[PDB]
RNA sequence: CUUUAAAUGUGCAAACAAACCGGCCUUAGCCAACUGCAAGGCCGGAAAGAAAAGAAUUAGAGGCACCAAGUGGGCCUUCUUCGGUAAGCGGAGCAGGCGAUGCGGAAUGAACCGCUUAGGGAUAUGUGGCGUCAAAACUUAUGGGCUCAUUCUCGAUACGUGAAAAGGGUGUUGGUGCACCGGCCCCGAAAAUGGAUGACGCUUAAGCCCAAUUAGUGAUUGCCCAUUAUUCCUUUGGUAAGGGCGAGAAAGUGUAGCCCUUCCGAUGUAGAUGUGGCCUGGAGGUUAGGACGAAGCUUAUGGCGUGAGCCUAAGAUGGACCGGCCUCUAGUGCAGAUCUUGGUUGGCGUA
RNA sequence: GGCCAGAACCAGCCCUUGCAUUAUCCUGUGGGAAAUCCGGCGGGGUGCAAUGGUGUUGGCGA
C-alpha cells in the first residue's frame, strides 16, 4: 500500500521482552578487521546507520572499516542471478560470527595430532560405531499391551 | 480356508543413552499378515503408550507363535474398534473354531461384516479358550450337546471342474454341449 | 567367510537363548531401491532427488 | 485490465538457474574505502614494483655469468 | 573379476562407491504377477514405501 | 492485544588464486614507544589433500560474450486464503497441469486416474476389470457375514450430478434387576415430450463390508487389456566412441552416405535454424536427344524415394523442337481473401 | 523356381531337497461319566539356499 523504507517492521525492529536498552560496552571493544565475517542484526535502539530490513539475517564479509561503521558484502538473488550488495552501517548492527568455529576446530585438531605423531605418544583409541550388535541382557522386562482402563 | 492372520511376538527397547543407559525390554503380541505389518504396530503401540519412537528404538527378536493341536474349542475373543461418533467401543464375543488364529480371523470378518470396521482401527485385547460351562450364548452353547446332528438340505452340489457342461440331456447325464 | 559369518552368528544366538538374554543384530547397512512410478507431476524437490539417486525411469533400480 | 500474479516466475527463473555469486577474490576493487589506508597501500605497492623489477635483473644477471 | 563386485556390493567394502558408480543403473521388467495397489503403503496393503527383507521375493519376479 | 511458542522455512561455512607455522623487506597507518597491532610482498616448513564417530550423492565439464524471434487477453486443480448471500463470481500465495497432446481407463466430458509419444514383432504390467453386449472366474472358491426393496426410487466405478430432523422391520452391542446405540432396509421424499446403475437383466446376486488363488495338501506368479517396462529387427541425428584404408576399400562435414563395429536420444502450437533437399521461367559453360517422331495432353503403366518428386511403358494422341550436370539470375510453387476474369452446375422441364 | 510346404541339427533366447528356527508346542503321571478347561511333577512350520544359420524330403513348374 506504501513502499516505504520501514515498512512492516513493526515485530522485526522491536526488543525483546525484559531486554530493552542501548548497547553494552562489550559491543564497543568488540574488535572488526577486514575480512572478517560478521552477522548483521539490527538494534532498535541506535536508530542511526541501521541496515534495510532485507539484511537482518544475513551473513557476510567485511571489505571497509571507518571510525564508526563497518562495510560488509552480502550476496542477494535478483531474477536469474545472484548480486553482491555493499551495505554501510554503524558497528552495533554487526556481531561476530561463528560460522567457521567447527572448520578451525577441525584444522587446531589435525595440528595436535601431527604433533603428537612427529612427538611420539600415544593416540587414544578411536570411537566405536552404534551400529553394530550384540548380545542384551536386561534388567526388567514387562508386557505392552492395551488395557481397558485407558478408553 | 486357512485364516489369513498369523500370531506374531515382538520383542522390542529404546536405544541406550546417556540419560537412559539400560532401557526397558517390552514384549507384544499381535495379528498381522506378516512381520512387517508386526512391527509397525510394535511401534504404534510403543510411541502411543510409552513415548518411544521408531527412530531412537531397537527390534530385539520377531518370530512367528506356533499352534495347539486340532481341537474345537470355544474361544473368547476381547476387542475394540473405532467409528466417528460413536468413540471407541469395546466389545466380548464368543467364537466357535479350532485355533486363536482362527478365532481372530473369524472376529475380523464378523467386525467388518457387521459394523464396517476394518484393520487398522480395531485392536485386540485378548484370545482364549473357555471351558464349554462358561459359554452364556444359545447359538454356541447348542454345539456342545451329547445328541447334535442335523441334516443336509438346500444342497447346491456342483460338478468337477473337468466334468461341467453347458447343455444336458433333460433326464440323463449326457453332455450335449460341452 | 560368508559361510563363517553365517555360523559364528548362529552360536551367537544361540548362546544368548540358551541364558536367556537377547541378541540385538547390526543394523543394515545396504539398501536396493527401485522406482515404481513414471515421470509425470513431480515436484521439482523431490525431481532433483531422484535425478540424484539416478532413477530417472519406471522400474530403474540402484544400490 | 491489470492484473498481477507470480505462477511461471520461479520456473523461468530456474531455466537457467540462479547463478551463484562471483568469488569474492575477484572484482576486489577498493574505490570508495578509506582514504587514509588507500594512500598508505598505494605507495607500499609502489615499493614493491620497484624491488620486483630490481630482483629479475639479478636473475638475468645470475644466469648469464653462471 | 565378478566375485569382487558382488562382495563389495553386499558387504559394504571400502570400494562400494567405486564400484556402485562405475555401473549404469539397473533396468528391470515388470514385475510378473503384478504388483498390489502403486498408490499405498505396503503397510497399508500397497506397494510403496520401505519392505525390510521382502524386497527380495519382489525383485525375483522383475530380474 | 501478549510474554511462551511449533511443523514447514531461510543466510553462511565445510583445505590447491584459500588457510596454517617461523626469518626478512617496505610504509607511516595506529600506539608514549616497539619489532606490539594494521597493510602489501619475499623466503623456508607441514600437509590422515581431509582420519574415526550412521560422517553425502550425482545420466556431476566451470567461466565469458555477440546477434535475433515470438509473447506481454490466459484458464483449471491441490492446499492457503481476502471480498461477496451465494455462484460454472471477483482478487491473491505455493506447486502441478491444459493452452501446445495424443495414447490406455472412469458408458460420455480441455483440466480427473495411469502413462507421457521414431517404423514394426514377442514377453510382462499400470489404471480399470472377468453374466451377455465385450477380451478375461465356459456364472471360481473344497471363504465369513448382511439385505427383499407396489408406478422417477432396493443397491451397484471416486472426481460428480440424490436429502435433512423425526419415526419403524430384521440381524448385535453397552449396561440390569427396562433404557441407549450402531449395520441393512422402509417412511419422511411433490412437476411439466417417453427414458435411463450405459442397456438387458441380476436376489443359493451379477448387491453391500471383509478375505483368498485352485485350498487345513506341505515354499514359488488365477487371467484380461496400453504409443508404458524388458528384449529383438530397421531408420534417423549426435558435445558421439573405436578400428581400417570370389566380391570388394575415396585420408573422408553434407550423396547412391569411403568401409566396419558400438552406445544414447527421437511427440510438439507461436518461433528459430540446417539440408551434394524437391520444383518453375531465363543467362554463361559442358554433355547429349529429335520426322525410324520434340514440346503438350491421357492412365486399374509400373519401378524408385520417409517425402517434396523423379523415371520407364502404352496412346488405335500430337506434328517441331528439346533433356541431364556445374555456376548465375528472378514478375519462381495456391484450397479458401463476401478474392479477380472466363466457363459450368443442382434446384428444373420446376415457378 | 530358393515358388510353396514338412521334418532334422547347432547357437541364443523365453519358460519349468539342504540349514536355521522349531516350546504360548508335544507327551505320560480340581472341575465338568468321557471330553473342553485350570494348577503340580517327570521325558522331548517359516526365514534363507539347492531370431540367425546348415544341409535333407515332397508339391507346382517340360
Ligand atoms: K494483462
Ligand atoms: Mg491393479
Ligand atoms: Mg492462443
Ligand atoms: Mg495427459
Ligand atoms: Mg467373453
Ligand atoms: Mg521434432
Ligand atoms: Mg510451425
Ligand atoms: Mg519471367
Ligand atoms: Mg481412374
Ligand atoms: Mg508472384
Ligand atoms: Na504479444
Ligand atoms: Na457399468
Ligand atoms: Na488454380
Amino acid at each position: 500500500h506504501s513502499y516505504g523504507y520501514k515498512s512492516g517492521t513493526r515485530h522485526l525492529f522491536a526488543k525483546k521482552f525484559r531486554k530493552h536498552g542501548v548497547p553494552s560496552v562489550s559491543t564497543i571493544l568488540t574488535n572488526i578487521k577486514v575480512g572478517d565475517y560478521v552477522d548483521v542484526v539490527a538494534d532498535s535502539a541506535v536508530r542511526e546507520g541501521m541496515p534495510h530490513k532485507y539484511y537482518h539475517g544475513r551473513t557476510g564479509i567485511v571489505w571497509n572499516v571507518t571510525p564508526r561503521g563497518v562495510g560488509v558484502i552480502i550476496n542477494k538473488p535478483v531474477r536469474t542471478r545472484t548480486l553482491r550488495k555493499r551495505i554501510c552501517v554503524r558497528f552495533e548492527h554487526v556481531r561476530k560470527s561463528r560460522c567457521q568455529e567447527a572448520f578451525k576446530a577441525k584444522e587446531h585438531q589435525f595440528q595436535a595430532y601431527l604433533a603428537a605423531k612427529k612427538a611420539g605418544k600415544a593416540l587414544p583409541p578411536l570411537q566405536k560405531s552404534s551400529r553394530l550388535g550384540g548380545i542384551v541382557r536386561p534388567k526388567n522386562v514387562e508386557v505392552l499391551a492395551r488395557r481397558v482402563a485407558d478408553y | 480356508v486357512k485364516p489369513h492372520l498369523r500370531h506374531y511376538q515382538v520383542v522390542g527397547r529404546e536405544s541406550p543413552s546417556e540419560k537412559n543407559p539400560e532401557p526397558t525390554v517390552y514384549k507384544f503380541e499381535v495379528f498381522a499378515p506378516n512381520f512387517v505389518v508386526a512391527k509397525s504396530r510394535f511401534w504404534r503401540m510403543m510411541r502411543v503408550k510409552n513415548k518411544v519412537k521408531a527412530t531412537h528404538g531397537d527390534v530385539l527378536s520377531c518370530k512367528v507363535v506356533k499352534d495347539a493341536k486340532l481341537v474345537a474349542r470355544n474361544y473368547l475373543v476381547d476387542i475394540a474398534y473405532y467409528s466417528q461418533r460413536c468413540g471407541y467401543t469395546r466389545m466380548v464375543k464368543e467364537f466357535r473354531d479350532v485355533s486363536k488364529t482362527g478365532a481372530v480371523s473369524q472376529a475380523y470378518h464378523d467386525l467388518a461384516s457387521r459394523h464396517r470396521a476394518r484393520y487398522h482401527n480395531i485392536e485386540v485385547l485378548n484370545v482364549k479358550s473357555i471351558p464349554d460351562h462358561e459359554v452364556k450364548h444359545l447359538s454356541i452353547a447348542q454345539y456342545h450337546a451329547p445328541n447334535l446332528s442335523f441334516p443336509l438340505l438346500q444342497r447346491r452340489t456342483k460338478a468337477t471342474r473337468k466334468d461341467r457342461a453347458i447343455f444336458v440331456k433333460k433326464n440323463t447325464k449326457r453332455a450335449v454341449v460341452a | 567367510e560368508y559361510r563363517g559369518a553365517e555360523k559364528k552368528l548362529v552360536t551367537l544366538r544361540r548362546q544368548a537363548a540358551s541364558h536367556g538374554n537377547y541378541y540385538l543384530e547390526a543394523k543394515p547397512k545396504v539398501a536396493v531401491v527401485t522406482r515404481i512410478r513414471g515421470i509425470a507431476k513431480v515436484n521439482p524437490k523431490q525431481r532433483k532427488i531422484l535425478q540424484l539417486l539416478r532413477l530417472r525411469q519406471i522400474f530403474n533400480t540402484v544400490f | 485490465s491489470k492484473n498481477h500474479t507470480n505462477h511461471n516466475q520461479s520456473s523461468k527463473n530456474h531455466r537457467n538457474g540462479i547463478k551463484g555469486p562471483v568469488p569474492l577474490h575477484l572484482h576486489n576493487s577498493k574505490r570508495g574505502s578509506w582514504l587514509p589506508a588507500l594512500v598508505n597501500a598505494r605507495r607500499v605497492r609502489k615499493h614493491n614494483q620497484k624491488a620486483a623489477l630490481k630482483k629479475r635483473r639479478e636473475r638475468i644477471a645470475a644466469f648469464a655469468a653462471k | 573379476c565378478a566375485e569382487d563386485m558382488v562382495n563389495q556390493i553386499y558387504t559394504c567394502g571400502k570400494h562400494f562407491r567405486t564400484v556402485t558408480h562405475g555401473m549404469w543403473p539397473f533396468k528391470l521388467a515388470p514385475p510378473a504377477g503384478g504388483m498390489r495397489q502403486k498408490r499405498r503403503h505396503f503397510v497399508e496393503g500397497g506397494d510403496y514405501g520401505n519392505r525390510d527383507t521382502l524386497i527380495n521375493r519382489f525383485l525375483a519376479r522383475m530380474i
